[PDB]
């Protein structure tokens, strides 16, 4: 869910 | 209210606070899906949760977060919703865009409910922290973590409507009354969304795109 | 209790008590909406209402109303739940006939929800009461009575947690709290059943088939 | 437009 990961990341 | 406050679910209120028009709104709904994580950033301990749940939680969420967003947004607005993109949109052009039916749902079943009772911007973080907070959502690796995160919310928030409108008793339950709504609201404007993306022409953004991706 | 009487309610409660699973849990249904009925006239100021205003009422938490019941009725049962016709279905059971997401999600989300929190028939009555007075239902003539109503039935219920369970302070949120995802399973149930009829595999008796029968 | 359940209504 490779968006909402990317923004919960950093 | 000091584990959970209201006081900083204000803040995570503020911070964030903002041509076929299926489309107009189906924008707003993509540019706002990276604003909301900000936001659940910001009510607190939602980070300190493992990553693997702050996904699930929000993959299943996201739909009435949003629809709550905007039509506390639209009290204002007579009879149409204050979109984040700045246009107002009115009724009649939900009507003759063939979701006159859901459009007219959301206004009656929330915004004018909404304004009857004035609710505050606390009060809708506090009804939206409550509704990130789900502990029935599949695959939450603690369920009972979450079950706990609702359960400081729900209480931070009857100790902000006893206290500052101690002349409005019932309040507390009037405010969590909305959430079956949001949810029926909710699954049916779903719906629709697939169906947007089915017929396949009706754009749809990377992020909205992601969200109606099968787990 | 002045208006609406605690008790009253219950008394209602007390008062209307009991190959193919799928089969079954129909021929269950079609039984237990007659008796539903009778239920509902059985609760104060329900009959006050005019009748076309009592059949939306009905028509419009048939599925909400007999599933909380049957949820109920289940706490004490281990995987699985029991029907008003007095047979059992087990988790495999349903599994086996193709409705076993659903299954999973009835004895997760509301029978071990409702069982861990020993919910009382009080509590059952009361919440049930919550539904059938949604004055968000469509075509209702007085939207205000049956709102207030509502304001009645759980300024009632409310109370009534304080007294009873005074240590939790948090009984009435939680239990306002699986009222969303009752209305998620109810609505869900709804569907499986048009294509149930769709298909015209199952036998439906009449009662039923008059519920999905359209206004 | 739904006979039985207002039948049932009467009593
Ligand atoms: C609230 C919404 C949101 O966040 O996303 C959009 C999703 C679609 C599917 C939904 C269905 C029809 C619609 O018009 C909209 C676009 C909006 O709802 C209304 C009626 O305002 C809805
Ligand atoms: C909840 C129900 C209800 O009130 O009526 C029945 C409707 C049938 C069609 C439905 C479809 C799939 C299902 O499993 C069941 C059989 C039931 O769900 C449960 C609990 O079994 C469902």
């Amino acid at each position: 869910h490779k968006i909402l990961h990317r923004l919960l990341q950093d | 209210n000091e584990d959970m406050p209201v006081e900083r679910i204000l803040e995570a209120e503020l911070a964030v606070e903002p041509n076929d028009p299926v489309t107009n709104i189906c924008q707003a709904a993509d540019k706002q899906l990276f604003t909301l994580v900000e936001w659940a950033k910001r009510i607190p301990h939602f980070s300190e949760l493992p990553l693997d749940d702050q996904v699930i939680l929000l993959r299943a969420g996201w739909n009435e977060l949003l629809i709550a967003s905007f039509s506390h947004r639209s009290i204002a607005v007579k009879d149409g919703i204050l979109l984040a993109t700045g246009l107002h949109v009115h009724r009649n052009s939900a009507h003759s865009a063939g979701v006159g039916a859901i459009f007219d749902r959301v206004l009656t079943e929330l915004v004018s409910k909404m304004r009857d009772m004035q609710m505050d911007k606390t009060e809708l973080g506090c009804l939206r922290a409550i509704v990130l907070f789900n502990p029935d959502s599949k695959g939450l690796s603690n369920p009972a973590e979450v079950e706990a995160l609702r359960e400081k919310v729900y209480a931070s928030l009857e100790a902000y409507c006893k206290h500052k409108y101690p002349e409005q008793p019932g309040r507390f339950a009037k405010l969590l009354l909305r959430l079956p709504a949001l949810r029926s609201i909710g699954l049916k404007c779903l719906e629709h969304l697939f169906f947007f993306k089915l017929i396949g022409d009706t754009p749809i953004d990377t992020f909205l795109m992601e969200m109606l991706e099968a787990p």
